C-alpha cells in the first residue's frame, strides 16, 4: 500500500476459546498487548514498557465495543460462519544447532482461520511442560491468523521433537517432526 | 509520552460448534514525512466498511457494510475526526514510537557450517536482528561467489528478531579461504566470519 513502516491496532472478539484480544503492531511485529482478565497493558519487549506507557481502559474499552459490533452482525447476516481454514505448520530453531548448546525451538503456525487453537509440544512421546511460551493469536493481512510456540532446549544427539497442533481446519492433529544432523 | 488510540465506531441497528468472529484494524500507513490512516473492520474475513483518508470517506467494501457507510458519511462529527487521524493519533504514536522502533537496532550474530556426504554445502546462519534489512555475500579467497548460492526467505521470529540462512555451492581446493560478509544499519563496518578445509 506504498508505505515505509506499518502500525496497527488490531483487535478481534469472538465467541469462542479467545473471547478476544487487542493488539498493537509495528511491521508485524507485535508491540504491546491488553490482558484482559488481568486487565493491564503488556509489552512484548522489556524495553518498550519502561519507555512509555499506555491505557489499558483504552483496549478494554474498544474490546466491549466490538463484543457489541459482533452481535449487530450476528444480526445483518442471517448468522454466517466462514469455513475452517487449516494452519502450514513450520518448526525451526533459534539459533544454529549445536552439541549439548543452550537454545530454543521456534513452532510457526501460519494461514488459519478462525483462531481456536490447542497447542503442546512432544520431546520423545513426552508432553513438555516447563520451557514453553507462545505469542498471541495474530491478525494477518489477509484477515487470516498466525502463531508462535517456543519451546527452549538443549540439543542432545539422538532426540525429537514434535509440533502437536488441534485445529477445525484438520482432523488428523497434525504435528512438524524436528532433529538436528 | 504514551500511546494514543482510537475507540471503534458502533455498528448500525444495535436497537466444532458456533462461531463468530469481528475484527477491527486500524492501521497508519507513513511515507515521507507523510501519514495515511485506514480503518477496516472484518466480519469472519470478509472485510465489508472501510475508511481511507485518501478517500476521505467510508466505502462498503461487501453489501454487508451497507448500512454503515451510510450513516456514518451522513455524520459531520464523525467524518472531520477520521480525517484529524492522520495528524491526531498516527503522528503522535510514530514519533512516540520511534527510539525503540524506528531506531531498533539488532547486531546479527553470524555463523559457519558444513553439511556434506552419502551435492556439497555451506550454510552462512544469520541470526537475531533488527530490521530485516540485510545484505549477505560470499567470498572465495577474496573474490565474489554468485553461482552455487541459495538465500532462504527471511524468517521472522516473532520476537522482534530475524533469522536468515544463505548457503554456497562448495569444491574445496586446498588453501581455500571462504568468507561470508553481512551488512546491516546496526554494525557500519561490514561484519565477516570464514571457514578452511584442511
Ligand atoms: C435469512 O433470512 C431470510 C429471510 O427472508 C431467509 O430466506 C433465509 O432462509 C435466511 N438464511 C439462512 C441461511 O437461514
Ligand atoms: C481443545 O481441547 C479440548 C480438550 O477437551 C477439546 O474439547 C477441543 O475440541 C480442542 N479444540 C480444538 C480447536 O482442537
Ligand atoms: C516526499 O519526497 C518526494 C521525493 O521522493 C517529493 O516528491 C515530495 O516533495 C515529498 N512529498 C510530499 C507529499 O510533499
Amino acid at each position: 500500500i506504498k508505505a515505509d513502516h506499518v502500525s496497527t491496532y488490531a483487535a478481534f472478539v469472538q465467541t469462542h476459546r479467545p473471547t478476544g484480544e487487542f493488539m498493537f503492531e509495528f511491521d508485524e511485529d507485535e508491540m504491546f498487548y491488553v490482558d484482559l482478565d488481568k486487565k493491564e497493558t503488556v509489552w512484548h519487549l522489556e524495553e518498550f514498557g519502561q519507555a512509555f506507557s499506555f491505557e489499558a481502559q483504552g483496549g478494554l474499552a474498544n474490546i466491549a465495543i466490538l463484543n457489541n459490533n459482533l452481535n449487530t452482525l450476528i444480526q445483518r447476516s442471517n448468522h454466517t460462519q466462514a469455513t475452517n481454514d487449516p494452519p502450514e505448520v513450520t518448526v525451526f530453531p533459534k539459533e544454529p544447532v549445536e552439541l549439548g548448546q543452550p537454545n530454543t525451538l521456534i513452532c510457526h503456525i501460519d494461514k488459519f482461520f478462525p483462531p481456536v487453537l490447542n497447542v503442546t509440544w512432544l520431546c520423545n512421546g513426552e508432553l513438555v511442560t516447563e520451557g514453553v511460551a507462545e505469542s498471541l493469536f495474530l491478525p494477518r493481512t489477509d484477515y487470516s491468523f498466525h502463531k508462535f510456540h517456543y519451546l527452549t532446549f538443549v540439543p542432545s544427539a539422538e532426540d525429537f521433537y514434535d509440533c502437536r497442533v488441534e485445529h477445525w481446519g484438520l482432523d488428523q492433529p497434525l504435528l512438524k517432526h524436528w532433529e538436528a544432523q | 509520552r504514551k500511546f494514543h488510540y482510537l475507540p471503534f465506531l458502533p455498528s448500525t441497528g444495535g436497537s466444532s460448534p458456533e462461531n463468530y468472529l469481528f475484527q477491527g484494524r486500524q492501521e497508519c500507513y507513513a511515507f515521507n514525512g507523510t501519514q495515511r490512516f485506514l480503518e477496516r473492520y472484518i466480519y469472519n474475513r470478509e472485510e465489508f466498511v472501510r475508511f481511507d483518508s485518501d478517500v476521505g470517506e467510508f466505502r462498503a467494501v461487501t453489501e454487508l457494510g451497507r448500512p454503515d457507510e451510510e450513516y456514518w458519511n451522513s455524520q459531520k462529527d464523525i467524518l472531520e475526526e477520521e480525517r484529524a487521524v492522520p495528524d491526531r493519533m498516527c503522528r503522535h504514536n510514530y514519533e512516540l514510537g520511534g527510539p525503540m522502533t524506528l531506531q531498533r537496532r539488532v547486531q546479527p550474530r553470524v555463523n559457519v557450517s558444513p553439511s556434506k556426504k552419502g551435492h556439497n554445502l555451506l550454510v552462512c546462519h544469520v541470526t537475531d536482528f533488527y530490521p530485516g534489512s540485510i545484505q549477505v555475500r560470499w567470498f572465495l579467497n577474496g573474490q565474489e561467489e554468485t553461482a552455487g548460492v541459495v538465500s532462504t526467505n527471511l524468517i521472522r521470529n516473532g520476537d522482534w528478531t530475524f533469522q536468515i540462512l544463505v548457503m554456497l555451492e562448495m569444491t574445496p581446493q586446498q588453501g581455500d579461504v571462504y568468507t561470508c560478509q553481512v551488512e546491516h544499519t546496526s554494525l557500519d563496518s561490514p561484519v565477516t566470519v570464514e571457514w578452511k578445509a584442511q
